[PDB]
């Protein structure tokens, strides 16, 4: 019916989306060979959104895995749920972009994109009504960063009035990984502010906080990080792929989270998540959900809610629940820190209800909050940007690919007036 | 071919060794080899051999 | 499954000399159909059998 | 489980029937070629030497 | 994936010559060039496809030359255990060395030897088709790895140019040295390395050696113990193109991430933990303490001091039983520590990079078998200091022009020996000027 | 009652042909030594536009093969179902053209063409009513292109209402075997815009890339090649031999695809290929079939039609389907992509349906478009031409035998406007006259 | 399909000695003459059981046609082939051009003319001789202008030798050589150069023969007329005939002097290290170091190339690497041709002989190119000629045997406009 096109860039994207799909496939309930395997009929009657039956009750996702090395490729198709790809869909370079958005956005994109555009114009041209696209990306490498703005940029050159999600991570001060990590992340968001049509912002130091405090587990290797994020990809999406009591599409989180078209950042959070240990200590209550779906510390990124305010936001809900004690629960958590709140916009909060929750749990929730206190981490960037910047400091790995110092010094102007607008409707 | 036809289209041998790419790219009679390097190293035996 | 399995055909001789023997030599190489050969199986013996 | 990131180990896509690591065989179609290690899985490299001219894949 | 290593000079073919026994025993091929028949195809194998191609039957030969214009060590090569591995064409051999002349290797003698070596390299890598980019070894100390190692390198660039150049060579020691014309030879080629290898990477045998006598209480090491480290160092960075591994780095990340001005490629290296047979069951080997010791000078493979200099970068290689919370850890424990500061320019120091696969050994050697190990390249300041310390000694026996009636008889005049002066001045001047 | 012919010209035309009939000859149920061992009665009803009844179901194929050198007759005689070709249809000499065209125009074709008439007209009066001659060649080989042209020009004058196919590779840049190729193919066109009914242009270049990113084959030999354009070929038969829903014979095909006498280039393309290791990820659908055949990678030349305009379209369709699916995805096709598709002929596309798929297969396509980007081929021959005659190049192996320069001048000026009407017809104003 | 390759001089002799061994034992036929229908285009079913070569031996000198009629080969060869004169032209060729060669050529024209009876699809001629020596250039030449003005427009080929630039056998060489191609320019329909210095360099390096002697040079001649006729012998899957060569690889009547080389030249122990493939056997067969001639491509521009490939190849391999070699810019194509290539595939493998230095190799190319450093070659020839015929050193004897100075300027004319042309047509 109405239907999600997935695409990954880099590394980060290629990993988040295997285990995003992974857990997809997990719930509809289809085997590592691709074939169906469910119990009961609901899993079947909402797959198109995500699958294609090729034969046989054998169904591939509906997927773009695209980046600068074969490895990424290799590795998927490695690790299980690695033949349930189509083998047409790996669009592949084969030189490599190496943390340089130069190299990804001019040289190494320009050749790349035009059988990536090919393969996505292919796959939203086999289905019929798609409902929006979907991005797992990094703002800090070469192939994910430059090479995914340029996708952007084409994508909505070529199909305008669809409908987009960007999963986008961002590094952290305190986890850096690259060195050019704030010239690639300035100009990708230059790129995402004008472009995008909503973003959610990750980073792994909050994922690598949650699984310290909440999940309390020794060695947090990147597959919990992603199981987080599949976690919160998959809560987002609930409302298309099964009934509910109150459903609520892509543009319909849109319309209730964007009050002015350039401020689509939000920050996001999963609930509900403890430790194994303490597992069967709790209680399974709407309350008990709440209480951490708003607390600061469950948050997925870098950018504290408490020094800033809650313009709008979003709470989705799965299982079959009373929708009189989610209402008095966002009620009464919007009564209660009013301060917290924007004051020319009443009734911050969107709610909605799924009856179908995730396999394992009976009672979960996903979060997505625009809020302005979002242009923290971006001052926080921009600083790094302006301390480097300022006498040429790496620029000839840029200005040697084609680019020129104007690229910079746009990118900052539009960057401080972003936090500017942003600190202003605080 | 063009003016001779001894070996048919599809001659087993012929489309084994084909069919095998390894082959094609790499292909070695290793036996014949060692018999070529001792032929030489009898050679220069029998040079010296002359000589004293 | 390779391709060869499913090979059918009957093939013939490429380029050669003309025969310039006839088949009434002695020498020239024939078809003996008879004696019978090897049957396989008991009670084999009479072709309706 | 963790799944390994970034390029080396060359896997299912990569290997070809013309590179510096991959066995003798008649193959007729790449991807099936394409995995021997996991069709194979154990045999000893002389006796793929010893089939030299046989299917032994996928 | 593939990368071709040529080796040039004594030294480098010595070098070598460890890199390559050091590979042969990590991916198990014998030293007659066929794996042993015991072996049974896996996951796992076709690892060796980025240094071994398979020829004929069951025979692999390594991407490699060695070229020299003296044939003794060659001859040695062509005569030593792996007399079957290395292909007879590939070990390129003169007939007369340089004689610890820049101007001879350069002018008179390399003139008839580059040619070749570029005839094979040209045809090595229209065998590979995923060429990542080239390394050479050399000893700027001697006569053809600096004379000749010169012209190849100005060759290479005019053939291929984009192509990365990994330039290892190896300085005299600022203190204990074995020639005395080597200060020509330094500063001569050190002119010709500005502005075509792309990377370059400090070596000097005085920190190897204090490495050895004090950590792997050898006090007696000879050559070979230092050519072991130098190839474990290789490995250690080029196991990132070869394994799997969770997040890992590849031969041009390094330009990116280490190099902020076109001028300035001189990399400090270090590796831990190097550790004896007997400390290493006594103490736990973990990433803290790893990463610590790839910080002192006392665990530095060039005779510089870091504490004098600004960490302009620095990247991180990992091996073995590595989970990317403890390295990311270790790493803000050093960001934190006061007793190293970071240019104002990068307050995003670091890069990491994590592998799998952790460090083999080798029978004969020193080092015993470690579940983790860290390989250190940085950059900073510091080669202003020790190219400032080469520049004082060379002015000095300069000044009274000792040994120039030599280089003047091979050909050359002294407006050369000017010129690199006056480079070499521009180097330490960008030096001081970048560190402000 | 509907007849066609198959001649053969050169090694690449025996071997297309042996290919062509080797699937004809699995598809009517025939075995390699030529008696019938079919099973159902519709494999009888429609073999004599391929077959004659010699004795006890001994049905010998309406062929006549040509060469000039006699390893080809040897290799198609020596290979699987060579026991069916009759003897007399090798009409035949012993010399060799030597990638000449003028040796196979004027000095070799002259005295053997005669015995190919003879062979050929009675054949073609060997039946009742004749729906037209179908030859394959080359246009790079001299007694494939010069002796092939020299007999559709005769074939012509003697029978001028007859159809005439003609599936010619051509010679491209990337792959170029000989030297002498555009020597060979200007001439051999300047002959074709006149004669041929018309041309489906094939060309190894996109074969190759078929094989390599589509079917992805290890080794991609002329086995494949060839088996690709005789399944072509099948598929343009398709509709005489069986029955469908909607037929369309080959008369039919050409008046809803050739506005204009001199506009018979067509580019053609195959639909399913796929590989065998992919085939289970994959929907099997009529809307998977069309979307494929309308690719740029899935056609047969090495001519983008993404850089021109579609002047009229045709799909070929076999097996049992549904006209909506069909009729909607055509429509579909039609109406989005509105920029490649000339606007002074609205509804450019033809179908037809038949009811007995190729083997191994439920259902399948083939697709006919006569663009005018294929005049990029022409141009792209037409550059070496001239270059390599700005100087007389290889000019006394032609002039040495009785040509001169005015035959070169008059097919590079024939090209040239053979291409420029193309150009023309491509940005014709859409709404006007004179 | 059948070829007679006729044999002048001591050096044609040996080089056929050496290619009819390898027919001999390519095919399967023993020297005494019986196998325990390839081989029709070199031998001839005669009798019952018996096979005899297609071929003349002619020389002036006795020494080495009688020494190859007391060999191995007594059976096999008839007797009535092996012509033999009874003196020397010694290094003169006006006395084997006027003197001696006339009582010689009639017998050998009639000889010739009997194994054409029997030749029904008589391919063309293809010649063996070289122009330093007397018998090779002087009598050469008029049985080259006699067989032309017999037949015509018969192809000819010639694997001619020339004198080597800085090495030499004799002293009265380059007149030889000048008188010889006044005539190879205009009645020659292809030649193909071979020098001897450049197959010693070959065998120096590849064949790592420290003293290699004539045998080996001869033998590799025989490798490359074997590979050069196994189209016409054995099959392949795209062949090409002799009237390939002249319709694809002579842009014009007047240039007719080809380049050869040929890979892998490699030996035993060599072949175990060298990946040896297609692509790169192909690359080897373009670097000036394994040519023929010693003659360096890099000077000149090419106008055609010719690639004749045995073994286990496919068109596939072939085309990549022609497409890598058009792409590379080390070797550049004249610009008139934008299509200088031309390949040819044939199944079988190259042969083995017993005592021989090449090792069993299951691919092989042959290449035949035409480039403008034969122009550089002939002036260095001429300017050596013209170096000796300033001072009139040796002429009285030339003028004894019956010709006279006229001859010797009209040559160096002809070789002037040659050069002029060569010139001219590489711009
Ligand atoms: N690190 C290290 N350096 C070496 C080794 N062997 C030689 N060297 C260095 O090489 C320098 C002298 O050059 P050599 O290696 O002897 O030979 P060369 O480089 O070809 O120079 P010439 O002898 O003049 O031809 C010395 O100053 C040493 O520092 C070695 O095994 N390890
Ligand atoms: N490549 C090659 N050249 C040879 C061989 N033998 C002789 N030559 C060349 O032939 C030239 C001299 O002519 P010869 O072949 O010796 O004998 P000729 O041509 O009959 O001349 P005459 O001595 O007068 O009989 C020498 O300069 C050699 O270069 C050979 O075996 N191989
Ligand atoms: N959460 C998560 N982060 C990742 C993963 N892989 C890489 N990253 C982060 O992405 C950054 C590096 O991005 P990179 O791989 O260079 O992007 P690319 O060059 O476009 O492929 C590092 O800071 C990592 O922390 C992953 O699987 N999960
Ligand atoms: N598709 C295809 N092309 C072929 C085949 N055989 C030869 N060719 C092509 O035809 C060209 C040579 O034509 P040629 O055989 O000399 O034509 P002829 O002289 O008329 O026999 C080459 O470029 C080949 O690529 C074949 O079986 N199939
Ligand atoms: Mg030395
Ligand atoms: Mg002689």
């Amino acid at each position: 019916m109405r239907e999600i096109v997935h695409i990954q860039g880099g590394q980060c994207g290629n990993q988040i989306g295997a285990k995003f799909w992974e857990v997809v496939s997990d719930e509809h309930g289809i085997d590592p060979t691709g074939t169906y395997h469910g119990d009961s009929d609901l899993q079947l009657e909402r797959i198109n959104v995500y699958f294609n039956e090729a034969t046989g009750g054998r169904y591939v996702p509906r997927a773009i895995l695209m980046d600068l090395e074969p490895g990424t490729m290799d590795s998927v198709r490695s690790g299980p749920y690695g033949q349930i790809f189509r083998p047409d869909n790996f669009v592949f370079g084969q030189t490599g972009a190496g943390n340089n958005w130069a190299k990804g956005h001019y040289t190494e994109g320009a050749e790349l994109i035009d059988s990536v555009l090919d393969v996505v114009r292919k796959e939203a041209e086999s289905c019929d009504c798609l409902q929006g696209f979907q991005v797992c990306h990094s703002l800090g490498g070469g192939t994910g960063s430059g090479m995914g703005t340029l996708l952007i940029s084409k994508i909505r050159e070529e199909y305008p009035d669809r409908m987009m999600l960007t999963f986008s991570v961002v590094p952290s001060p305190k986890v850096s990984d690259t060195v050019v990590e704030p010239y690639n992340a300035t100009l990708s968001v230059h790129q995402l502010v004008e472009n995008a049509d909503e973003c959610m912002v990750l980073d792994n130091e909050a994922l690598y906080d949650i699984c310290f405090r909440t999940l309390k587990l020794t060695t947090p290797t990147f597959g919990d990080l992603n199981h987080l994020i599949s976690a919160v990809m998959s809560g987002i999406t609930c409302c298309l792929r099964f009934p509910g009591q109150l459903n609520a599409d892509l543009r319909k989180l849109a319309v209730n989270l964007i009050p002015f078209p350039r401020l689509h950042f939000f920050m996001v959070g999963f609930t509900p998540l403890t430790s194994r240990g303490s597992q069967q200590y709790r209680a399974l209550t709407v309350p008990e959900l709440t209480q951490q779906m708003w607390d600061a510390k469950n948050m997925m990124c870098a950018a504290d809610p408490r020094h800033g305010r809650y313009l709008t936001a979003s709470a989705l809900f799965r299982g079959r629940m009373s929708t009189k004690e989610v209402d008095e629960q966002m009620l009464n958590v919007q009564n209660k820190n009013s301060s917290y709140f924007v004051e020319w916009i009443p009734n911050n909060v969107k709610s909605s209800v799924c009856d179908i929750p995730p396999k394992g749990l009976k009672m979960s929730a996903t979060f997505i909050g625009n809020s302005t206190a979002i242009q923290e981490m971006f001052k926080r960037v921009s600083e790094q940007f302006t301390a480097m910047f300022r006498r040429k400091a790496f620029l000839h790995w840029y200005t040697g690919e084609g680019m020129d110092e104007m690229e910079f010094t746009e990118a900052e102007s539009n960057m401080n007036d972003l936090v500017s607008e942003y600190q202003q409707y605080q | 071919g063009r003016l001779v036809a001894q070996v048919p289209n599809e001659d087993p041998e012929r489309l084994k060794r084909v069919l095998d790419a390894k082959w094609r790219t790499i292909g070695v009679d290793k036996e014949t080899l060692e018999l070529q390097a001792q032929e030489k190293k009898d050679r220069e035996q029998a040079e010296k051999d002359r000589d004293e | 499954m390779l391709p060869t399995d499913t090979m059918k055909g009957t093939f013939a001789p490429g380029t050669t000399k003309r025969k310039t023997v006839n088949m009434y030599d002695t020498q020239s190489s024939t078809f003996q159909p008879r004696p019978e050969g090897p049957f396989e199986a008991e009670h084999i013996t009479d072709q309706p059998a | 489980t963790t799944v390994a990131g970034g390029k080396g180990a060359r896997g299912e896509i990569t290997r070809r029937p013309g590179e510096s690591g991959n066995p003798y065989g008649v193959s007729v179609f790449v991807d099936e070629y394409g995995k021997w290690g996991s069709a194979i899985q154990g045999m000893p490299l002389t006796e793929t030497r010893a089939r030299m001219q046989t299917k032994y894949f996928p | 994936r593939e990368v071709i290593s040529i080796h040039i000079g004594q030294a480098g073919i010595q070098v070598g010559n460890a890199c390559w026994e050091l590979y042969c025993l990590e991916h198990g091929i014998q030293p007659d060039g066929q794996m042993p028949s015991d072996k049974t195809i896996g996951g796992g194998d076709d690892a060796f496809n980025t240094f071994f191609s398979e020829t004929g039957a069951g025979k692999h030969v390594p991407r490699c030359i060695f070229l020299d214009l003296e044939p003794t060590v060659v001859d040695e090569v062509r005569t030593g255990t792996y007399r079957q591995l290395f292909h007879p064409e590939q070990l390129i051999s003169g007939k007369e060395d340089a004689a610890n002349n820049f101007a001879r290797g350069h002018y008179t003698i390399g003139k008839e030897i580059v040619d070749l070596a570029l005839d094979r390299i040209r045809k090595l890598a229209d065998n590979c088709t995923g060429l990542q980019g080239f390394l050479v070894f050399n000893a700027v100390g001697g006569g053809t790895g600096s004379g000749l190692g010169s012209l190849l390198l100005e060759r290479l660039s005019v053939d291929y140019g984009k192509k990365s150049k990994l330039g290892f060579t190896v300085y005299p020691s600022p203190q204990v040295s074995t020639a005395v014309v080597e200060p020509y030879n330094s500063v001569l080629s050190t002119h010709s390395l500005l502005e075509h290898t792309d990377v370059a990477v400090m070596l000097d045998n005085e920190a190897i050696y204090d490495i050895c006598r004090r950590s792997l209480d050898i006090e007696r090491p000879t050559y070979t113990n230092l050519n072991r480290l130098i190839a474990q160092v290789i490995s250690s960075l080029t196991a990132s193109l070869r394994f799997d591994g969770a997040l890992n780095v590849d031969i041009t990340e390094f330009q990116t991430n280490l190099v902020p001005y076109p001028r300035i490629h001189f990399m400090l290296s270090s590796y831990a933990p190097i550790i004896s047979a007997e400390k290493a069951y006594h103490e736990q080997l973990s990433v803290a303490e790893i990463t610590n010791a790839a910080f002192e000078p006392a665990s530095m493979m060039v005779k510089c001091d870091p504490r004098h200099g600004k960490y302009m970068a620095c990247c991180l290689m990992y091996r073995g039983d590595v989970v990317p919370k403890d390295v990311n850890a270790s790493v803000a424990t050093i960001k934190t520590k006061r007793t190293i500061q970071f240019v104002d320019w990068c307050p995003t120091g670091f890069k990491c990079g994590i592998n799998y696969q952790p460090p083999t050994v080798v029978p004969g050697g020193d080092l015993a078998k470690v579940q983790r190990a860290v390989c250190m390249i940085s950059n900073s300041t510091a080669i202003g200091e020790i190219f400032s310390r080469l520049d004082h000694k060379f002015d000095l026996m300069y000044a009274k022009r000792a040994f120039v009636h030599w280089y003047v008889g091979e050909g050359m005049e002294e407006g050369e020996f000017s010129e690199a002066r006056e480079d070499l001045a521009a180097l330490e001047k960008d030096f001081e000027e970048v560190g402000a």
